[PDB]
């Protein structure tokens, strides 16, 4: 029940900082009653199918995801640097996009990965020994990264009977 | 693609065009087997009551080889398929073109 | 007027002036209509890329005169918008303000030349000031034509440039007053070093500044800057090369006024102030990573209270304390270096500059005669820590006596009589002479120094470690707890009501008030001091009751003052008395 | 861990690339002792008056749903990668020389294994010839040459060569009465990079 | 995509050589082959010249597009080729390798040809990256093949598209 | 001539390098350097003989010019391949070359007037080198008179918007310790480095060097630069920061890791000549490996490494063991007589108070000393401090730059009168306990008698001490081999894994330390007369080290029974 991949369930787990609009009951995994407004972390599976118009919880984004960095990184779409404080960053909106109520995120994501349509000019080889640039990585670009390394490493073997 | 191949085949079970019989032999053999292997996981408590699909996607960009009129022979395809040729290509995906290839008008590489 | 594209560039920075965003906001009610007159407009490169990318990244690739074109356009604009304040006929440099490339002082490395970029490092070498020579409205009574001649140098723009016997031999009275002047400055930065590979030496930089930007912090803080690169002199055309930096606005990154402080955050503070049993929380706030004090270390983090008289004298307001065998006393002071402002550790083995200078200079560019700084004035209006105290020499101790107790530093380095205002506190660490010992022989003489200091300090005190066979499993329980979020919600808490950031933000108002004494402290303090000097020296404690003086009063009043700042009760009570005094007993 | 271990589950085969000592049936036992611990709650409140028909129970439904998702699909991986790598070496030989052990057959896998063997049975029947010539397809690629001689190799074990020799000792110095039909299985399992 | 898979494509192409025999113990195989007699040319595919030249039976000579002059003017045509250039048989990067491997016991000028063919190879390859630094807006109805070859394009094939589709879906 | 070189020879040389297998070029290497911003290239010096037989014998004599004809050929051959079409040479760029060889190393004592303006090869050692100021190539030395109404006598304004910029670092070299310093001390030399080789050599390493001995102004001055540096292979002479290790090396490494007979193999690794002393040795090797330097949201940067102790009667091979621990990633050694002060001196140039800074020099290395005993207390307090917080402070003059360094430490000793103290009570140390407390290991040495041991230590040493014996039969033992492996293996293993404990280890360790402290207190009460956090926070580091060994992140307390039975030695040593 998904767009599978070997990352079968690095898929619906990304945790958020959702707010509260009105009350709920019996939080279960965390009172059959609560207040209007108490910040709470939540996974993505059960929220995946609870009706963006319906309002138990609120317009809700994380802070790296909040529009300030994301705007100035569709302007810093030249060296927005990643690391591993948020390793995957490439199809989050491919669920989360419509839940903002301020329609911002899809264009950001597309520009970022259109920069990979601009970026991988360079990543075309395995020149020598093992590992070169192996921690600025979402682990979906890592797939095609290894793949291109493979195709070049074998194309090398083509270049003569070698 | 053992999942919804069967839906087209139960749409008609085409003639020698789409599939061959021994493949269907295989398909039913395998579809039965996975369940009788799932036997020793959850079949005293197998499900009590659609979503398992594998190979549906029809937009993986491929490379075309035209073989036709050097002008733009316009045919059944969603996009602006303009500028068809005799030795050339303007790249496209597969949803919009599963039509020319069944005519053997065009080719892949 | 050089290459003709320069004027296209002038109009292209005018092309920022289209509509409401800049034609409405950024020009007009911006400095002079609002009448602050801080000439430097506020630029943000991102909007420039969002309007003119060729003029955005033309700037962060070259700055030959684009600054000057910005200034030309600004004066052309304001001359139309409001010519009344168009009477400052100079360049009017502007922002360039606002993570494209933010390498360290260690990596300002053979490129970025001709670029405008970012640096971080230490506020350091807060240094000397001079004015600058611009242009002067000369005059000749023989002819009575007030001519002019502008002077340049490379550190202001590209080119390089007084008149006597000008035309044929007529008069020249150089008229000042209408001759103008900027302000000038020079200092440096060092890498905030803890990113270092300590197999290497953290490297350095060189920075120059200009007029309305001058001398904006003290050496010993952390800072950000964003500036450009220039390199003038000979380089085997005559001898190699050098660096300097300009083109910037200042950014300090350790403040609270940086925070958007409206009337709501104060409102949360004053709401929650009504909660009484918060002292025991804030004690358990400071050191969430360690038993064990900090109820009062807090008060040390509140400076103190200053009290003066008409045209008489003044006192020092702050507190200083310390008490212990080895194995969590040499790891409880790094809750100061990186919890709260102006915190500087010192060594325990370092001489000649705790407050000394040595005043050494060697033929400066100007006539710098004699001065260097110390290590206390850096900590004015705050705190100091040290490790390894008792092993310090018996040289500089008396300087500590003086500058602590007298609350002023009025010293001389054999050339110049000196005076300043340093009104700080200090800590250190502790070690007995013979290791694991404070109890069987005596409580005193296990420390081994003058009995004058406990007047200068406040407390004769005690600190040890072991337990018998019943509670040893209880310390096992706590040690295993030390070795999540469960049951620290039995500790009814939040990571925003108890934290670092909000905890820091309760500095401003607790230090802005002046919680005066009422009267009902008086009889209590008097009767208590009576009992204190009477019967603290009996029942196994006779020799540990020597250092009493009439100094427990100024400490008590420091204490009730500080405790009156942590909830802002503009008054003082008996409950404050108890919470302030129970330590001494 | 709460749905992570399958990358740990194949780690019995971490070394087993092509120098494989042997293989085992790891990582099912406590892991499907789970599933009968949880169905109780997964169907506890089925159309019940436990909450009198109210909206709040929707996390429970999806809890069951995602639990099934993770369980079943890790099962698909523990099935399919085993079959696939074994299918690689089972293209490198028929059931002439089967697995190193045949002790790590996770018990129901008899059906699975042998069905795929009968995949190749169908393959042989239709392909090769209509009646079925089992078409020599991935091993014994000698051009037409002699039928009976032995040669040198590089120390394989498993010792399953039942084909047409008395005892050939299929290792380095499997050097004995080897016919062609005896030696009909090997090209790459770790044997004859060197004649 | 492999180093040899496309030799099960490309090696079927044809050249023309001279063997040294009369007709063999069998004379001719029923097919497009011509008759076998020494001292004269015969036209063959390329899955034998491998088998033949090292079987010490015959000589071998190349097609005409292998030279210096034609492959010294095609490059200066290629320099202004804002799109593509001349294409001698369209899988000519592999016939060269399988010729210059064995054949050079008798072929002439067996290095400078390598020089020029790589000098065309690299320039066209670096061309086939700059399509990408202009390929905007998901333009999946507009691209280049016009006089492209095959032995380069497998050096891109699994990298870009396999992710490009499910990525640039947004437009 | 200037051009006949670039006209054909260098320009076609790179183009012509041909071995089938279609690798043997410097073209593809140049491009795959170019793509990733590197801007360099390497060559040997005996490949040109594979191209010609003259140019090399001209490369030695006039190198300074040839090594720019190379740069011109390099860029004019490389910018043709920059061109995808005429539309992506955004702009050209300059490169630097490297050359290497395997000819023979020399010594500093032969660098004289004849070996000047000429290529060389040497092998030395490093102390320190400068910072990174600047130097450039051109802009818009003698700058003559003419001007270009008058404009007089040299009015030249540099236009440094239009100047350029390359690097500058000034490296250093001291000799090796086996080329007649015997009746002398070792001399040394200062150097020069140009564009891409700053941060290529930290001080404290073994070098190969390719350089040139040229001057700046008849008593005029020396200096040298790099002409394509390379490095040393004293086992792994230079394998200290970078990685030319390959997947083969990672493969061999991790294939050694899972081999579960490596640790008891490695307890016999250090001494191919010494007998016995194995429980002493099971944690002289873990000291290298180190555990975890876990900082937290509060202050507690808790103590990362571990520390060693030993004191014992002479005659048990202390010195050779510590010299060996120095020998086998980076470290240094003194013993006594040295500091409590650090280095606030003054360069007589400019008269400032610079900070030269040598526990600095083990910030990833380690340190070993003997004689904490016979060096008195004026220099023990700075080292009291350093090895518990690593924040080496400074407060002398107007600077408070409390820098830091992460170092461990190893301690030998000598007690008076042998085991006279060690039988009876409180003369273990004569000085104080808080550097006996602040350590981890507690390993005493004795030399007790027994005739079997006597006769065995007799013949065991003779076959060792007979005619440089170990040519053949040392490595033929099981796995006790190759310190070079140990160097590279450590510099992997320390720099990857971030291990930490399980659940089950914690309670068992707490109960065990509880019983330890209770036994100490009972010895206090069972004698009517007289247990730190440091002991727990150190013994945890041996679990850290072991998990570092086998490369498993998470380790067990049953895995660590060995460690706590090592600490048992300490416990029953300080038994009294
Ligand atoms: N209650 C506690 N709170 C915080 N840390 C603790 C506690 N108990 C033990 N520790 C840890 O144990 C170690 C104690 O060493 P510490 O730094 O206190 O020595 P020290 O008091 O500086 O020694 P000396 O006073 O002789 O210089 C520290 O690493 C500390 O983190
Ligand atoms: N257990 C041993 N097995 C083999 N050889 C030994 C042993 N102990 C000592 N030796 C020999 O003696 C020498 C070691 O003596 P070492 O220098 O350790 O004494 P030391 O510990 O320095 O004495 P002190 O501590 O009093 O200075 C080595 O050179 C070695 O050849």
């Amino acid at each position: 029940p998904n767009y599978y991949s070997i990352e079968d369930i690095f898929v619906t787990q990304e945790k958020v900082e959702c707010r509260v609009n009105t009350k709920l009951q019996r939080m279960g995994f965390l009172s059959d009653d609560l207040e209007p407004g108490r910040t709470v972390n939540l996974p993505l599976w059960y929220i995946k199918e609870l009706k963006v118009n319906n309002a138990y919880f609120t317009v809700a984004v994380p802070d790296i995801y909040r529009n300030v960095h994301k705007a100035v990184c569709e302007a810093e779409t030249t060296h927005i640097e990643l690391g591993r404080l948020h390793p995957y960053f490439y199809e989050f909106g491919r669920y989360l996009t419509p839940y903002d109520r301020n329609h911002v995120i899809g264009r950001i994501i597309f520009e970022t990965l259109r920069q990979r349509v601009r970026h991988l000019l360079d990543i075309s080889k395995s020149d020598g020994q093992a590992a070169k640039a192996e921690h600025r990585l979402d682990n979906i670009e890592a797939k095609l990264h290894e793949a291109g390394v493979r195709t070049n490493s074998q194309y090398i073997e083509w270049l003569q009977m070698t | 693609f053992t999942q919804h191949i069967l839906n087209q085949e139960e749409s008609r079970e085409p003639d020698d065009k789409r599939l061959s019989p021994e493949e269907t032999k295989f398909a039913q053999e395998f579809a039965s087997n996975v369940d009788e292997y799932f036997h020793k996981v959850a079949t005293q408590y197998m499900p009590n009551q659609e979503q398992r699909i594998v190979t549906p996607n029809l937009m993986s960009h491929v490379f075309l080889k035209a073989n036709v009129a050097v002008p733009a022979v316009i045919v059944g395809v969603d996009d602006e398929e303009v500028d068809m040729a005799a030795g050339s290509q303007h790249i496209i995906p597969y949803q919009l073109v599963a039509d020319l290839i069944q005519n053997n008008q065009a080719q892949l590489i | 007027e050089g290459e003709q594209f320069i004027k296209d560039i002038q109009r292209e920075y005018v092309d920022f002036l289209d509509d409401e965003e800049d034609q409405g906001i950024y020009a007009g009610h911006v400095k002079d209509m609002i009448a602050e007159k801080s000439k430097r407009l506020i630029v943000n490169v991102n909007d420039l890329k969002r309007k003119n990318p060729q003029r955005a990244l033309g700037l962060l690739s070259n700055a030959a005169d684009e600054q000057l074109a910005f200034g030309r356009a600004l004066k052309e604009y304001a001359s139309t918008v409001d010519p009344g304040y168009a009477k400052m006929h100079e360049d009017l440099f502007v922002g360039f303000e606002g993570g494209n490339r933010h390498v360290t002082p260690r990596s300002l490395t053979s490129i970025y030349l001709g670029n405008m970029v970012c640096v971080e490092g230490i506020v350091t070498k807060v240094s000397l000031i001079r004015p600058k020579v611009v242009r002067s409205v000369h005059y000749c009574p023989n002819t009575r034509k007030v001519m002019e001649r502008k002077y340049t140098d490379l550190t202001s723009f590209e080119a390089v440039p007084y008149p006597t016997k000008d035309e044929d031999g007529n008069l020249l009275e150089t008229e000042y007053g209408l001759s103008v002047y900027k302000d000038h400055q020079t200092l440096t930065i060092q890498e905030m070093p803890e990113k270092a590979p300590a197999g290497q030496l953290p490297r350095s930089v060189d920075i120059v500044c200009d007029d309305d930007l001058v001398d904006r912090c003290k050496p010993g803080d952390r800072v950000q800057i964003v500036g450009s690169y220039r390199c003038l002199p000979g380089k085997r055309g005559s001898g190699t090369f050098r660096t300097v930096l300009l083109a910037n606005n200042i950014s300090l990154l350790s403040k609270e006024s940086n925070l958007d402080i409206s009337r709501e955050d104060i409102m949360l503070c004053k709401k929650l102030a009504k909660n009484n049993d918060i002292f025991e929380l804030l004690s358990k706030s400071l050191a969430p990573s360690i038993g064990h004090v900090k109820q009062a270390i807090l008060c040390l983090l509140l400076g103190g209270v200053e009290k003066i008289l008409p045209n008489g004298t003044r006192l020092r307001g702050d507190i200083n304390v310390l008490l212990g065998d080895p194995s969590a006393k040499s790891q409880l002071l790094r809750y100061v270096l990186n919890t709260a402002p102006r915190a500087i550790p010192t060594t325990g083995r370092g001489s000649s500059g705790v407050g000394l200078t040595a005043a050494v200079t060697t033929d400066q560019e100007t006539g710098e005669r004699r001065l260097e700084a110390g290590a206390m004035v850096l900590a004015d209006r705050g705190v100091v820590c040290i490790d390894e105290f008792d092993k310090m020499s018996d040289i500089d101790r008396t300087a500590i006596h003086e500058v602590m107790e007298q609350g002023r530093v009025t010293i001389s380095k054999a050339g110049i009589h000196a005076s300043l205002n340093a009104r700080c506190s200090v800590l250190a660490a502790a070690n007995p002479v013979y290791g694991r010992y404070d109890q069987y022989k005596t409580p005193m003489e296990n420390i081994g120094l003058q009995d004058s200091l406990l007047s200068r300090f406040d407390l004769l005190f005690v600190m040890l470690d072991v337990i018998d066979s019943d509670v040893d499993q209880m310390i096992s329980d706590h040690v295993v707890r030390m070795h999540a979020l469960l049951h620290g919600k039995s500790r009814q808490r939040h990571e925003k009501i108890l934290s670092v950031e909000f905890m820091r933000k309760y500095i401003h108002i607790a230090k802005c008030m002046k919680p005066k004494l009422g009267e009902q402290a008086c009889e209590a303090i008097a009767n208590e001091y009576s009992r204190l000097r009477s019967q603290e020296a009996v029942e196994t404690d006779v020799a540990r009751t020597q250092p009493i003086t009439a100094r427990t009063l100024e400490t008590l009043i420091r204490l009730s003052t500080a405790h009156a700042r942590a909830r802002m009760s503009k008054s003082v009570t008996i409950d404050d008395a108890h919470a302030a005094i129970e330590l001494v007993q | 861990m709460f749905g992570e271990k399958a990358f740990d589950l194949l780690k019995e085969l971490e070394r087993s690339s092509q120098t494989i000592p042997a293989f085992d049936d790891d990582g099912v036992r406590q892991v499907l002792e789970e599933i009968k611990a949880i169905f109780e709650e997964n169907v506890a409140q089925a159309s019940s008056y436990n909450a009198s028909g109210d909206r709040s129970l929707w996390p429970l439904l999806n809890f069951r749903h995602a639990a099934l998702q993770r369980n079943k699909r890790c099962l698909l991986a523990y099935l399919y990668e085993r079959c696939r790598r074994i299918k690689a070496l089972r293209w490198e030989f028929g059931p002439i020389i089967p697995g190193d052990i045949k002790q790590a057959l996770c018990e129901p896998e008899v059906t699975f294994f042998n069905n795929y063997s009968k995949s190749l049975a169908a393959y042989m029947c239709s392909a090769g010839y209509n009646q079925g010539l089992p078409i020599d397809l991935t091993n014994n690629l000698r051009p037409p040459k002699s039928l009976y001689i032995e040669v040198r190799c590089m120390e394989d074990y498993g010792k399953f060569e039942l084909d047409d020799g008395e005892v050939i000792h299929l290792k380095k110095n499997s050097q004995h009465y080897l016919p062609r039909a005896q030696v009909e299985s090997l090209v790459r399992q770790g044997i004859l990079h060197h004649i | 995509m492999d180093p040899s898979i496309i030799e099960f494509i490309g090696e079927k192409c044809m050249i023309s050589i001279i063997p040294n025999f009369s007709n063999e113990p069998l004379h001719l195989i029923y097919g497009p082959v011509g008759p076998f007699r020494a001292g004269f040319p015969v036209f063959v595919p390329l899955w034998m010249a491998t088998h033949l030249r090292k079987q010490q039976k015959c000589r071998i000579v190349p097609p005409e597009w292998m030279d210096m002059d034609i492959l010294e003017e095609i490059k200066e045509e290629e320099k202004r080729s804002k799109f593509f250039t001349k294409m001698p048989c369209e899988h000519y990067m592999v016939v060269a390798q399988l010729v210059m491997s064995t054949a050079p016991d008798d072929v002439p000028r067996c290095e400078e040809l390598r020089t020029v063919i790589k000098d065309i190879f690299d320039i066209r390859e670096s061309k086939l990256r700059t399509s990408i630094d202009a390929f905007i807006k998901g333009e999946g109805t507009y691209a280049k093949l016009d006089n492209l070859t095959l032995l380069e394009i497998h050096s891109v094939r699994p990298i870009l598209p396999y992710s490009l589709d499910h990525i640039a879906r947004y437009q | 001539i200037n051009l006949q070189a670039v006209k054909k020879k260098y320009k076609e040389f790179i183009r012509t390098f041909n071995e089938e297998n279609f690798f043997y070029k410097y073209r593809d290497t140049l491009k795959r350097n170019y793509l990733n911003g590197r801007y360099f290239l390497e060559i040997e010096m005996e490949d040109l003989v594979g191209f010609d037989e003259t140019l090399a014998d001209k490369l030695n004599k006039q190198p300074t010019e040839h090594l720019e004809i190379f740069e011109e050929a390099a860029r004019e051959v490389a910018d043709e391949i920059t061109a995808p079409r005429p539309e992506h040479e955004e702009h050209m760029h300059d490169i630097q070359i490297l050359l290497s060889s395997n000819a023979n190393p020399t010594n500093i004592r032969q660098l004289k007037s004849d070996c000047v303006s000429k290529l060389v090869k040497i092998a030395g050692i490093i102390v320190a080198a400068s910072g990174i100021s600047a130097k450039a190539t051109r802009m818009s030395y003698a700058l003559p008179r003419k001007c270009n109404p008058k404009c007089p006598l040299d009015p030249f304004f540099i236009m440094p918007d239009k100047c350029k910029c390359v690097d500058f670092q000034t490296l250093k070299l001291q000799e090796l310790p086996d080329f007649v310093p015997q009746g002398e001390i070792p001399r040394h030399l200062q150097l020069f480095c140009d564009r891409s080789l700053c941060e290529r050599v930290v001080p404290g390493n073994r070098v190969l060097i390719q350089g040139i001995y040229s001057i700046r102004k008849g008593v005029r001055a020396p200096y040298m630069r790099v002409v394509g540096i390379t490095v040393d292979s004293e086992g792994a002479g230079a394998i200290s920061r970078y990685s030319n290790i390959t997947s083969d090396e990672e493969e061999h490494f991790r294939r050694m890791a899972a081999s579960g007979d490596i640790y008891e193999r490695l307890s016999q690794s250090l001494a191919p000549s010494i007998f016995g002393s194995r429980d002493i040795k099971k944690a002289i090797t873990c000291m290298l490996f180190g555990g975890s330097r876990k900082r937290l949201p509060d202050g507690l940067c808790r103590r990362g490494d571990i520390n060693v102790l030993l004191l014992g009667d002479p005659g048990t091979a202390k010195s050779q063991l510590l010299k060996f621990v120095e020998k086998v990633p980076i470290a240094v050694y003194t013993s006594g007589k040295g500091g409590l002060t650090a280095s606030v001196m003054k360069d007589p140039q400019t008269r400032n108070f610079v900070m030269e800074g040598a526990m600095v020099l083990a910030d990833g290395g380690v340190v070993c000393i003997d004689e904490f005993d016979k060096m008195r207390e004026d220099d023990r307090v700075a080292i009291h401090e350093a090895m518990e917080q690593q924040t080496i402070s400074i407060a002398k003059a107007g600077i408070t730059t409390t820098l830091n360094s992460r170092c461990s430490v190893l301690a030998a000793a000598n007690s008076i009168f042998g085991r006279w103290d060690d039988t009876k009570g409180e003369e273990n140390i004569d000085f104080m306990p808080t550097i006996l407390s602040r350590f981890d290991m507690i390993f005493i040495v004795k030399d007790i008698h027994d005739e079997s041991r006597d006769i065995t230590l007799a013949k065991h040493i003779i076959n060792v001490h007979l005619s440089s014996n170990k040519s053949a039969p040392s490595e033929p033992a099981e796995g006790e081999i190759s310190l070079s492996t140990f160097k590279k293996y450590i510099h992997y293993c320390r720099t990857h894994c971030g291990p930490r404990l399980s659940e089950a280890a914690g309670e068992k360790l707490k109960s065990r330390y509880v019983l330890m402290r209770s036994g100490a207190g009972q010895q206090e009460k069972a004698s009517d007369k007289r247990i730190t956090v440091r002991q727990l926070e150190a013994v945890i580091r041996i679990s850290e080290s072991l998990a570092k060994i086998r490369l498993q992140p998470f380790a067990t307390d049953e895995h660590v029974n060995e460690a706590l039975r090592l600490f048992q030695v300490s416990t029953l040593d300080a038994a009294m």
